[PDB]
RNA sequence: CGAUGUCGGCUCGUCGCAUCCUGGGGCUGAAGAAGGUCCCAAGGGUUGGGCUGUUCGCCCAUUAAAGCGGCACGCGAGCUGGGUUCAGAACGUCGUGAGACAGUUCGGUCUCUAUCCGCCACGGGCGCAGGAGGCUUGAGGGGGGCUCUUCCUAGUACGAGAGGACCGGAAGGGACGCACCUCUGGUUUCCCAGCUGUCCCUCCAGGGGCAUAAGCUGGGUAGCCAUGUGCGGAAGGGAUAACCGCUGAAAGCAUCUAAGCGGGAAGCCCGCCCCAAGAUGAGGCCUCCCGGCAGCCGGUAAGGACCCGGGAAGACCACCCGGUGGAUGGGCCGGGGGUGUAAGCGCCGCGAGGCGUUGAGCCGACCGGUCCCAAUCGUCCGAGGUCU
RNA sequence: GAAUGCCGGCAUGAGUAACGAUAAAGAGGGUGAGAAUCCCUCUCGCCGUAAGCCCAAGGGUUCCUACGCAAUGGUCGUCAG
């Protein structure tokens, strides 16, 4: 369940604007992941569902 | 008129003494508890080894309310404090015992073993 | 705020037309049964110093 | 369906089965018809009612003749219940009993040049948080570009009361004939001394 | 809204409007007539007739009260004295307002006479 | 026609008149009816007058009491139908005309505050002699 | 780019329906209750709070439900300015450096007057072929539209049990809306009382001003009010949506449809409340008025306006009442109501004070009465009725 | 005919905002062509570690008196720096 909303912090204009932010919340699992490191939506995505791929990873670990 | 944020003395021996309502138990958007109404409150203050101890969420029904009660003879009460019981969810008190006077309004609604506690109906 | 100011020049037209309901009312007056001088009702005559048919003013 | 005029004058409660019950008090009698309204003539059913006795000397000459054709005596209101024709020519409050319901009709009182805030309930602004001189303002009153205007019927500050209002559905607590009393449950529009209408209800 | 609501403001705040009625008053009781603005004069019948009423009375208790507006010892001596007797037999009405038909000058004030009736 | 008297004419059959003067600061005894399920009873409230607001057969007076331990306020129409009898217990004398301020006061300090009001007793002794 | 103010909040909403709830329905792995899924349905409703500038999101307590979106991701000539976008300063980092960072941190001027459209109210003008005073019809338009719990039916149907109805009744609530002030509870700018300091009248006593634009305190009528009181959502009628049918061919059977007919939603149309004949398509009913030269001049009629006393009417205007053949306002009188035993005198006390006279005195609005004062006296408009 | 051109004149907003501390006014008499605004009297309020009095700086006849009110005085003016 991919959630968008606006970045948080500084930018200008095309901060307050933009919903560049993104997280991830898994719904059988539980787990959350968010980024905005980068101006994008979906270079934040990238991020996102990268994180996300590391917090499954570490889950099934863990069992 | 009892609403959240409100302190309510409590009557009974649960070893609760003060409640703060957070919310009141009367459809979606109640805005004020009067006597006889069943509440949601947390406990703020309570004496040592009680039935109840600080920071339960417990449900209680108001019996005494320094707002004015008025009556359709056209009489009114008004108590000194807002007090309360606390009860299960069942509308039962969960003490042995209420200290003070309560409100007649309580028979009405079904509070028997209440009202039969007080030493006073009024 | 921020200071509203007129868009255009009121027009000739519409200004005279607003001024539509400018007119004054002249004084409405009656004769003074005593001395037939026009004055307005319901005050003394300034002129003799009659009111209700008698005299209250020195003139 | 049966209606009176009337003048009211005043609020009590009285004692009924160890209750208060409040009443608006209200000399709803006697009223003369002075002109029926006929289907064949007038194209509806209709009963002109007077009310209350007025001095000849305030009455003009066509209001006189309108009182002469009727068998009366000068009025000072004339005023006509819809779809009623009392068989009797003066309508009374006998025609009420108590319990029954009645619908009153009332000029409420006027507020004049209302608020926003008196008029509609407005929320008005907040008394500090900085907030500048719009403590009791309407707020925002549109959109933008789009639609570029201000909706009919915006609720905005203006007139507010001295307006026909009818409220439903009143029990008739008693009626008290050699007085020509009626007692109605609750509230009633508009002033003591104000001219009210009270009919049966259109409630079931 | 005003509803039933009694009395002029004369846009003076609480303690100036009764010192205005106070020296009003006296100013009538002192020459009998004075001109004023009509608002102001139909507002001072009942203020001083009030007065004229206790010092129809005459006791110690009604010259205490007029005392407290009048202040003055002297012009309350002429109400009781002088003024007060030409009303023993009539009740009420003791002052009279008639207007005046010319306009003050600068400020287009309706001017009023104000009276003690004969 | 006279509003007024229209209004005390409509009064007039709920009015009572058996019931004994007291003024704010005697203490006084209300017997009233009260229901419990499906009867009727008296239940007896006792304490001082606090307050009369009088507005002729609308007057309303109000009874304060300490209920074991807790302050209670009872506000009772005049002429209400459900009043058997009210009795004087006692004639305090107080000098102003409502009491309010003993709601903050300690038992003592009402006392003190309340004095016996003597003439009105003495009064009250000189009535109840029955010729 | 000779300027289209940028997040979030607040205020005010309105619209869409891909419907969160309520209403109707089909299928169900639908026994009942409760769900799931899809269809109809936008009438109304859609809570309070902790966190963070936050939108978002998480959480607490509830709820019939806590819908998703458009309107310059509505709304700063409506407010806020916490976040972003100035100048100060600091941390981390980068750079030899000056300095820099969709990194962070503390701070940081948001502009009284609306011309036009638009909207909320209120008038003036003319029109509605004669002129006037009343009473109305309702084309058209607006408002309103929510919902829960409990009890009876009935612990019956269903069910091994636990559980637990359809339909039909009855009671009581939540929020919202309109009106009201009898009750409850506010305010009550001088209605009453108490008190301090000071100056004054007149030394005592008794008072007055000032301490706020009430000096402070205790109360407080009317009016205006909610927290208080009454009442509203409908009922019912009509046509429908999905859906369920009756009869029934094309197509010998079959089919709710092709001809017909029926049932069927909080929705639509009426019904309820309010506006409303500028409805220029200007309606209807009742009553009153009848000389000089499709024009014009004058004086009138029915009537109206001016002027005045006023009003729970009101910004002005308007509306309503009254104007000496009158109770309209002020006074005065009675009652209500508030305050709570005035002054003066007497008695007790050395005194502060107490007691009596005394529920006294004072006393705005309320309910009335009374011509005492003031609405004196008057003035001006205003029909002579267009044609087939 | 345009340069947010230059100079001057006159419009619109508009009889609109405002008339510059909420310390406060009322009456009688006089003057005068004209008076809420000038003179006088009584009443009322405000300041009183000043909103009173004295000195210096600066200002430069504003001082006094008589006669005046076109303009100056945010209204008026017979009054006045
Ligand atoms: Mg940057
Ligand atoms: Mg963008
Ligand atoms: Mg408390
Ligand atoms: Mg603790
Ligand atoms: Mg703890
Ligand atoms: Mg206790
Ligand atoms: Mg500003
Ligand atoms: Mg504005
Ligand atoms: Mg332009
Ligand atoms: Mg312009
Ligand atoms: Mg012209
Ligand atoms: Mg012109
Ligand atoms: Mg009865
Ligand atoms: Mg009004
Ligand atoms: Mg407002
Ligand atoms: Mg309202
Ligand atoms: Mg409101
Ligand atoms: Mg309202
Ligand atoms: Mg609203
Ligand atoms: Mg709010
Ligand atoms: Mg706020
Ligand atoms: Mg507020
Ligand atoms: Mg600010
Ligand atoms: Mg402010
Ligand atoms: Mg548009
Ligand atoms: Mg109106
Ligand atoms: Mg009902
Ligand atoms: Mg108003
Ligand atoms: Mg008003
Ligand atoms: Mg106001
Ligand atoms: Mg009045
Ligand atoms: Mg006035
Ligand atoms: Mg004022
Ligand atoms: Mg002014
Ligand atoms: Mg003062
Ligand atoms: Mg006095
Ligand atoms: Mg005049
Ligand atoms: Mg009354
Ligand atoms: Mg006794
Ligand atoms: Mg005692
Ligand atoms: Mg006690
Ligand atoms: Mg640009
Ligand atoms: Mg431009
Ligand atoms: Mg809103
Ligand atoms: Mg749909
Ligand atoms: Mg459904
Ligand atoms: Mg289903
Ligand atoms: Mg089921
Ligand atoms: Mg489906
Ligand atoms: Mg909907
Ligand atoms: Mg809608
Ligand atoms: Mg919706
Ligand atoms: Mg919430
Ligand atoms: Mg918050
Ligand atoms: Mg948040
Ligand atoms: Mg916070
Ligand atoms: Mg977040
Ligand atoms: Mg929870
Ligand atoms: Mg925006
Ligand atoms: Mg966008
Ligand atoms: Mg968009
Ligand atoms: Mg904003
Ligand atoms: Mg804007
Ligand atoms: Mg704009
Ligand atoms: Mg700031
Ligand atoms: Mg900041
Ligand atoms: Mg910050
Ligand atoms: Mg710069
Ligand atoms: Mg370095
Ligand atoms: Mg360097
Ligand atoms: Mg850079
Ligand atoms: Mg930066
Ligand atoms: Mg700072
Ligand atoms: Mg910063
Ligand atoms: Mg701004
Ligand atoms: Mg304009
Ligand atoms: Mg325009
Ligand atoms: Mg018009
Ligand atoms: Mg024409
Ligand atoms: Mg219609
Ligand atoms: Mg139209
Ligand atoms: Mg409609
Ligand atoms: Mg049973
Ligand atoms: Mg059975
Ligand atoms: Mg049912
Ligand atoms: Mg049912
Ligand atoms: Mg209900
Ligand atoms: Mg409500
Ligand atoms: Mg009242
Ligand atoms: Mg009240
Ligand atoms: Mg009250
Ligand atoms: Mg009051
Ligand atoms: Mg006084
Ligand atoms: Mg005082
Ligand atoms: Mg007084
Ligand atoms: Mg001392
Ligand atoms: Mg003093
Ligand atoms: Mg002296
Ligand atoms: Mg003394
Ligand atoms: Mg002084
Ligand atoms: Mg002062
Ligand atoms: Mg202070
Ligand atoms: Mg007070
Ligand atoms: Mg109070
Ligand atoms: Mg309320
Ligand atoms: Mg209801
Ligand atoms: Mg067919
Ligand atoms: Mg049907
Ligand atoms: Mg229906
Ligand atoms: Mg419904
Ligand atoms: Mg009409
Ligand atoms: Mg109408
Ligand atoms: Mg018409
Ligand atoms: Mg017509
Ligand atoms: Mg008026
Ligand atoms: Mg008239
Ligand atoms: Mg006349
Ligand atoms: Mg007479
Ligand atoms: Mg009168
Ligand atoms: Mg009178
Ligand atoms: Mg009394
Ligand atoms: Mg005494
Ligand atoms: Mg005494
Ligand atoms: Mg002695
Ligand atoms: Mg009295
Ligand atoms: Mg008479
Ligand atoms: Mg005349
Ligand atoms: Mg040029
Ligand atoms: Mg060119
Ligand atoms: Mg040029
Ligand atoms: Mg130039
Ligand atoms: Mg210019
Ligand atoms: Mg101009
Ligand atoms: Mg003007
Ligand atoms: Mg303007
Ligand atoms: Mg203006
Ligand atoms: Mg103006
Ligand atoms: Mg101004
Ligand atoms: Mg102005
Ligand atoms: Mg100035
Ligand atoms: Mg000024
Ligand atoms: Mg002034
Ligand atoms: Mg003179
Ligand atoms: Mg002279
Ligand atoms: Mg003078
Ligand atoms: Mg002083
Ligand atoms: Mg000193
Ligand atoms: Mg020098
Ligand atoms: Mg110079
Ligand atoms: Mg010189
Ligand atoms: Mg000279
Ligand atoms: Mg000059
Ligand atoms: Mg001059
Ligand atoms: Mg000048
Ligand atoms: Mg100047
Ligand atoms: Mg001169
Ligand atoms: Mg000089
Ligand atoms: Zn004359």
């Amino acid at each position: 369940r991919i959630d968008v909303y606006r970045t948080s912090g500084a930018g200008g204009q095309h901060v307050n604007r933009t919903e560049s932010a993104v997280r991830i919340t898994h719904i059988p699992t539980g787990i959350v992941t968010q980024c905005q490191n980068d101006r994008s939506q979906h270079k934040n995505k990238d991020q996102a569902m990268k994180q996300m791929k590391a917090k499954l990873y570490e889950v099934e670990m863990q069992k | 008129m009892i609403q959240p944020q409100t302190y309510l003395e409590v009557a009974d021996n649960t070893g609760a003494r003060k409640i703060m309502c957070i919310r009141v138990l009367k459809g979606s958007n109640a805005k004020y508890a009067t006597v006889g109404d069943v509440i949601v409150a947390s406990v703020k203050e309570a004496i040592p080894r009680g039935a109840v101890k600080e920071g339960d969420v417990v449900k209680a029904v108001v019996v005494r309310t320094k707002k004015e009660i008025k009556r359709p003879d056209g009489s009114a009460i008004r108590f000194d404090d807002n007090a309360a019981v606390i009860i299960n969810n069942q509308l039962e008190p969960r003490g042995t015992r209420v200290f003070g006077p309560v409100a007649r309004e309580l028979r009405e609604k079904g509070f028997m073993k209440i009202v039969s506690l007080a030493p006073e109906v009024l | 705020a921020k200071h509203p100011v007129p868009k255009k020049k009121t027009s000739k037209a519409r200004r005279d037309a607003r001024r539509s309901h400018h007119a004054l009312t002249p004084p409405t007056l009656v004769p003074c049964p005593e001395c037939k001088a026009m004055k307005p009702p319901h005050t003394v005559c300034p002129e003799c110093g009659y009111y209700a048919g008698r005299k209250v003013l020195e003139v | 369906m049966k209606g009176i005029l009337g003048v009211k004058v005043g609020m009590t409660r009285i004692f009924r089965d160890d209750r208060a019950v409040p009443v608006t008090v209200i000399l709803a009698g006697p009223c003369p018809v002075v002109q029926r309204r006929t289907p064949e003539k007038d194209g509806y059913t209709a009963v002109q009612l007077g009310f209350l006795p007025q001095n000849p000397k305030r009455v003009n000459r066509p209001l006189k003749g309108h009182f002469a054709k009727a068998g009366v005596e000068p009025v000072r209101i004339l005023r006509e219940i819809r779809d009623f024709n009392p068989e009797g020519d003066t309508v009374t409050v006998e025609i009420f009993k108590p319990g029954e319901r009645v619908d009153v009709t009332g000029t409420s009182k006027g507020r004049g040049f209302a608020g926003v805030m008196k008029r509609w309930n407005f929320a008005g602004g907040p008394d500090s948080h900085g907030a500048h001189k719009i403590h009791r303002h309407p707020g925002s009153i549109g959109n933008r570009k789009t639609p570029g205007r201000v909706y009919k019927g915006k609720k905005m500050a203006g007139h507010y009361g001295a307006e026909r209002v009818t409220v439903m559905n009143l029990e008739v607590v008693d009626v008290i004939p050699e007085e020509n009393l009626l007692l109605v449950k609750g509230a009633v529009p508009g002033p003591n001394g104000g001219l009210v209408i009270v009919r049966e209800t259109k409630k079931a | 809204m005003r509803h039933l609501k009694s009395g002029r403001k004369l846009n003076r705040h609480s303690s100036h409007r009764l010192a205005l009625y106070r020296n009003q008053a006296k100013s009538l009781l002192t020459h009998g007539r004075i001109t004023t603005t009509v608002p102001k004069a139909k507002e001072l019948r009942g203020f001083v007739d009030h007065l004229i009423h206790l010092a129809k009375r005459g006791d110690l208790h009604a010259r205490r009260l007029v005392l407290r507006d009048l202040q003055d010892v002297k012009l309350v001596r002429k109400l009781f004295d002088e003024i007060a007797p030409r009303y023993r037999d009539r009740q009420g009405g003791y002052t009279r307002v008639l207007k005046l038909a010319e306009r003050r000058r600068g400020d287009g004030a309706p001017l009023a006479l104000v009276e003690l009736v004969e | 026609m006279n509003r007024g008297a229209l209004i005390k004419l409509v009064e007039s059959r709920y009015v009572r008149t058996d019931l004994p003067e007291f003024r704010p600061g005697d203490t006084v005894r209300v017997s009233y009816k009260v229901k419990e399920g499906n009867r009727t009873r008296i239940q007896d409230f006792e304490g001082i007058v606090i307050r009369i607001r009088r507005n002729g057969f609308n007057t309303t007076f109000t009874v304060r009491k300490v209920s074991y331990g807790v302050g209670v306020e009872r506000i009772f129409p005049l002429h209400s139908p459900l009043i058997q009898k009210i009795d004087i217990v006692q004639r305090g004398r107080a000098r102003r005309a409502k009491l309010y301020f003993i709601r903050n006061l300690s038992d003592r300090e009402i006392r003190r505050k309340l004095r016996a009001d003597r003439k009105r007793i003495d009064q009250d002794r000189a009535a109840e002699r029955a010729a």
